[PDB]
């Protein structure tokens, strides 16, 4: 079971209603390839430390709790799970 | 010391290259450049078979433990994996692209060396033939190789006097060996023990030369070498004999202790560009060029 | 001593074991259909494909003469083949399955072989002629046993601690010691393992200690001794337990492969500190460990891919210039303005 | 009254890792604090995991998932090997 | 007391001790008359390990035996 | 036919930098236009710089037993002109940068930055190169055996 | 019998009896492990060889002998890794690179 894609997964009119979210008016055309790739470095930020506390637990799951914990870590602290 | 010419192998429609004899006293074939292989006897020129079919002329073949299997150094950048027997092309090396010098079987029987002059030298192998390493085997062409008693070794020679002992099994080669000349190198080779190695000097000095010193041990005198390709022999039958090629229609037998002019027969009508040695029975042949197209055994 | 990546081979998938000749030429890749894959290493090709059963092939083992290996499986056949066309000499079905066989090293019609429960009896190539070596106690049903270097005597080993020690053949016994696991709990034995050079010998057991012994010490030893290791190897911060142990090429390097994590731990014989951990893909589970006795490059076993690890030779290749040193800076010293021994060559 | 510092330490390592090159007091206390930081940093991490796994033991287990937490990348994969060299020596 | 020790080379060696020495104090002999530090020079009697904590009357040693040794790198 | 019948007939600071990592900047790989070349294990970036061509320098005349020299072992292949004044050699003892090849797109030049010992020949970069591409300088003073790309297949 | 200490009984060069009072008497935990003061103590030492490498290098390179905190502000700030682990910290006396944009300077 090996996957190839998804980068593109994340479509081009959901970073459209982020923006306009977000307070935006008008947007220029390469900001889709470089808000998918901040996008993916910042899940790899999370994903490391999660993927560490859960080797170091000796589960296999990882479990929303470490989620939690790895944003406690980079300083973003999520309320509403634990 | 008292040599005698017994036959005559006539019948080449170009230069012939070289003479290399069997291991056991089994067959010497018209290894030429004439698009020709005749399978020429060692005892008394006994004709065998016809094995031909080539595009260009063949610089050395290979030989084997039954003395019948080659691989071709032809000069069309091409190998065939040949045998007597069979008459077919089994496969096709391919990953040179100048002419094809020299192959080697290695008295393993399980490699093929191919030297290159813009150093696309590959080693192969027998049964399947991939394309492995490109070797950067001098910063000049190769103009011999060769593998000594066991087959850990290959020596390669150089137009600068190159005496690189190359790895089989790693690849990176041990001691280089220099003389004071700037010798284009004809031809090197191993010995029965790997240690001395006869390179080519150009000034009628040609030295043996030892494996970790790098000295000489005996310089020879009284020999014609300068420009033309001349092979390095030695024999064990009897005591110690010097077996060499010539230039000026001789035929070069002296002693290793002497280093003096004993004995040279005359019999050639051509810079003698091949001799060989045999190893029980004193069996020796002596080649030359298209001034000559004879192959003359000679026999105490 | 091998520190890279360098490779490795996406060939015939499903790999289960291996191990080499005396030389270092082929790879004799065990399969989990009845198959033994032969890869070369010098010339990087598959020369032959043995096509041998369908069930898993467990232990392998070459003999000297370069000719005969032998094998078996859940097929239950103690088979045998030869490397020049695939020929199936012999075809012993058995019961009782197999784990592990091992030649005598120059007396190659003795094969020595551990069944799955009572003692490893000695069988042979030709007759049926096993011979039995008898194991006092047997309730220990997992009992493992093997030769020295030269096949001079034979080792044993059971699941309580007690060793025991037998001539080759008419089996005299001549030493005799319990391991000295822990105060009140011992342990069992899983491998025995011999180099190439020497009779020190490692004895891989079951609380997370290898052991290493020589042959002289326990030779000295004998009847009823208290041998103490020349060393105790383990690893106290990561809390692993072992699956397969080996030895160099001259037995002083011990690489032993983990069973938890795929990374492979190098130590040294004379010192006894590690030197280096090796890694590899992180989401494998490691199983066989193959060391290559001439050249130190090792084959690792899991899921089927089977890696190369040599070290490239990054100091550089010296072929050509032991002479041309270097200068720095630029330095000049441009003032100057200017048959004794005779060796057999044919021997 | 006797405080506690690191000076002899960091002269030692000094010494080994130069032959011959001295270090002035200011860059002595900034070393200094710099190996307090890390060891609070450090101890800080292993603190907390060990109460998320509801253990009460700080083993070295939980100091090499601190390191490899908290330092970034290659400086880990040296730090980690050097630890472990280091207890593998300790034992015997 | 003259004893001899049977090693892994047949070094059958020569010393100059008492039947009221230590273990340490012997190989410190040893160490002196050779040069190999004290670390490993087991003597062995009747295939078993004799500790450097006893004296040379904690295990029964008759005076004048026959020894043997087993080289060990307990400098580690 | 046959070959054998035939007879053979703030730019000193950051250079200084690049002064302390000679070990880490290359080492000696190869490269199949003629035996070796240089390669790299990392990618060369922008103004980054390589190589010095230092060795043993030649007076104004010495040159002309140097080409002497070269007919006895044919050592030197390998000519770089430091100026009028001087010529350096790298083959006796000095600088081992004597395999740096040449193919007709050469990926380096020359440039000449100036100690107090004297002018230099100094290497820097203008664009990011690669992992493994040769190093290779125009020369602007026998064919080659590259096989390029838009390539005059000689040696200026 | 005689007596090592911890330090030369590891090879290292840190102590190692003051790591492990410091970590019994901080409250960090309430049982303390037996291998994690070595541990701990050899992850410092190589953290401090790391920076005290860079800082030489650049004290030869500026001609004097010693170490002034302006080498250890130009071995941090230099570095890849030794930032991202030291961003949020002002070495006193310590000083900035050498820094200029690009378009401040005339062509
Ligand atoms: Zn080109």
């Amino acid at each position: 079971k090996v996957l190839r894609d998804n980068i593109q997964g994340i479509t081009k009119p959901a970073i459209r209603r982020l923006a306009r979210r977000g307070g935006v008016k008008r947007i220029s055309g390469l900001i889709y390839e470089e808000t998918r790739g901040v996008l993916k470095v910042f899940l790899e930020n999370v994903i490391r430390d999660a993927v560490t506390y859960t080797e170091h637990a000796k589960r296999k799951t990882v479990t929303a709790m470490d989620v939690v914990y790895a944003l406690k870590r980079q300083g973003r602290t999520l309320y509403g799970f634990g | 010391p008292n040599y005698a010419l017994k036959f005559t192998l006539a019948g080449h429609t170009k230069a012939v290259s070289s003479v290399k004899f069997s291991p056991n006293g089994e067959w010497l074939a018209s290894s030429s450049a004439d698009k020709l292989i005749k399978i020429w006897g060692a005892y008394d020129g006994k004709f065998e078979k016809t094995i031909s079919g080539h595009k260009l002329g063949i610089s050395d073949v290979a030989w084997s433990s039954d003395s019948n299997l080659l691989v071709s150094a032809s000069d069309d950048k091409t190998l065939k994996i040949w045998d007597v027997s069979s008459g077919k092309c089994l496969k096709t090396l391919k990953g040179h692209s100048n002419y094809v010098f020299c192959c080697n079987f290695n008295p393993q029987s399980n490699l093929i060396v191919s030297g290159s002059f813009d150093e696309s030298v590959r080693i192969w192998d027998v049964k399947t033939g991939k394309c492995l390493k490109t070797l950067p085997a001098h910063s000049d062409p190769v103009s011999a190789v060769h593998f000594n008693r066991d087959g850990s070794l290959i020596v390669s020679s150089s137009y600068d006097g190159l005496c690189r002992i190359w790895d089989t099994a790693s690849g990176q080669c041990l001691k280089t060996l220099i003389d004071d000349d700037n010798p284009p190198v004809s031809f090197v080779k191993f010995s029965p023990n790997g240690k001395y190695i006869l390179a080519a000097t150009l000034d009628n000095t040609l030295k043996l030369w030892d494996y970790s010193k790098g000295k000489c041990l005996k310089t020879y005198t009284g020999h014609k070498n300068e420009k033309y390709c001349i092979f390095a022999n030695f024999s064990v039958t009897g005591g110690k004999w010097i077996v060499s090629g010539s230039e000026d229609n001789l035929v070069y037998i002296w002693n290793l202790q002497t280093k003096e002019i004993v004995q040279k027969l005359q019999g050639h009508t051509d810079v003698v560009i091949s001799t060989a040695c045999h190893p029980t029975e004193n069996i020796i042949a002596s080649a030359a060029l298209e001034n000559d197209k004879t192959i003359k055994l000679w026999k105490s | 001593y091998p520190e890279e990546a360098d490779g490795t081979l996406d060939c015939i998938s499903m790999a289960l074991t291996c191990t080499f000749n005396r030389w270092g030429t082929l790879l004799a890749v065990g399969c989990n259909d009845g198959r033994i894959v032969i890869w070369d290493f010098l010339t990087r090709g598959i020369a032959k494909i043995i096509s041998a059963h369908i069930h898993p092939v467990c232990s392998l083992c070459w003999s000297r003469d370069g000719h005969k290996l032998v094998s078996a499986s859940t097929d239950n056949i103690v088979s045998q083949w030869d490397v020049l066309s695939g020929d199936c000499d012999q075809r012993f079905r058995f019961p009782s399955p197999i784990l592990k066989v091992q030649y005598h090293p120059r007396d190659q019609n003795k094969v020595l072989v551990c069944p799955m429960k009572s003692a490893p009896v000695m069988l042979t190539l030709s007759d049926s002629k096993h011979v039995v070596l008898p194991v006092d106690d047997d309730s220990d049903l997992n009992v493992v046993a093997s030769f020295d270097r030269r096949g001079e005597y034979i080792y044993t080993g059971n699941a309580k601690g007690k060793i025991l020690v037998l001539k080759t053949d008419s089996q005299d016994l001549v030493a005799s010691f319990r391991v000295t696991t822990g105060t009140s709990n011992t342990t069992a034995i899983k491998s025995i393992e011999f180099a190439r050079k020497g009779s020190c010998f490692l004895i891989n057991t079951a609380d997370r200690i290898i052991r290493v012994y020589d042959g002289r010490e326990i030779l000295t030893c004998g009847r009823d001794g208290e041998p103490e290791p020349m060393q105790k190897l383990q690893d106290l911060v990561n809390r692993t337990p072992w699956k397969k142990c080996c030895f160099s090429g001259d037995g002083e390097y011990i690489v032993a492969g983990s069973a938890r994590q795929h990374a492979l731990y190098i130590w040294e014989k004379s010192i006894g500190n590690l030197v280096k951990i090796l890694h590899g893909t992180r989401g494998e589970l490691l199983l066989d460990v193959a060391w290559h006795p001439v050249r130190p490059i090792i084959a690792s076993i899991s899921s089927g891919v089977v890696s190369i690890w040599a070290q490239n030779q990054v100091e550089n290749w010296s072929a050509f210039a032991p002479d041309f040193k270097e200068l720095d800076e630029n330095v000049e010293y441009e003032e100057r303005e200017s048959e004794d021994e005779e060796v057999d060559v044919t021997s | 009254t006797r405080k506690e510092s690191y000076a002899i330490y960091v002269y030692k390592v000094l010494k080994q890792v130069h032959p011959d090159t001295g270090i002035s007091s200011k860059a002595m206390s900034i070393m200094n604090s710099f190996v307090n930081d890390v060891f609070e940093r450090i101890a800080g991490e292993a603190s907390r995991l060990a109460h998320y796994n509801k253990r009460s033991t700080i083993t070295s287990r939980e100091i090499q998932t601190a390191v490899r937490l908290l330092l970034p990348g290659e400086l880990a994969k040296h730090a980690v090997s050097e630890g472990t060299k280091a207890v593998t020596c300790y034992t015997s | 007391m003259q004893i001899f020790v049977k090693t892994l080379t047949g070094k059958t060696i020569t010393l100059e001790v008492e039947p009221s020495d230590t273990i340490e104090n012997v190989k410190a002999k040893i160490q002196d008359k050779e040069g190999i530090p004290p670390d490993q020079q087991r003597l062995i009697f009747a295939g078993k390990q004799l500790e450097d904590g006893r004296t040379l009357s904690d295990y029964n040693i008759q005076k004048e035996s026959t020894l043997h040794l087993v080289l060990r790198l307990r400098g580690c | 036919g046959s070959a054998r019948s035939e007879p053979k007939m703030s730019k000193s600071s950051q250079y200084r930098k690049m002064k302390t990592e000679w070990k880490s900047n290359v080492y000696l790989a190869r490269s199949r236009i003629q035996g070796l070349g240089l390669y790299a294990a990392r990618d060369i970036e922008k103004h980054t710089m390589v190589i010095e061509y230092i060795g043993t320098i030649i007076r104004n005349e010495v040159a002309n037993r140097k080409e002497k020299l070269y007919e006895s072992q044919n050592r030197g292949v390998y000519m770089f002109r430091m100026d009028n004044d001087h010529v350096i050699d790298a083959t006796l003892t000095g600088g081992p940068a004597r395999y740096i090849n040449h193919s007709c797109a050469p990926n380096c030049v020359a440039e000449v930055v100036t100690f107090e010992r004297g002018h230099k020949i100094i290497i820097s970069s203008s664009r990011r190169i690669q992992k493994g591409e040769e190093l290779c300088y125009d020369y602007k003073f026998i064919p080659c055996h590259c096989g390029a790309v838009n390539c005059r297949k000689w040696m200026n | 019998a005689k007596a090592k200490t911890r330090s030369s009984r590891a090879g290292l060069q840190f102590p190692v009896g003051r790591v492990h009072r410091l970590l019994r008497k901080g409250n960090y935990a309430e049982r303390v492990g037996a291998g994690a003061p070595v541990y701990l103590a050899a992850v410092l030492e190589y953290l401090t060889a790391e920076i005290l490498e860079l800082a030489g290098n650049a004290a030869r390179d500026n001609k004097k002998t010693r170490i002034i905190p302006r080498h250890l502000q130009l071995a941090v700030r230099n570095d890849e890794e030794l930032n991202k682990l030291l961003g949020r910290v002002t070495i006193a006396q310590g000083g900035v690179l050498p820094n200029i944009q690009s378009v401040l300077l005339p062509k």
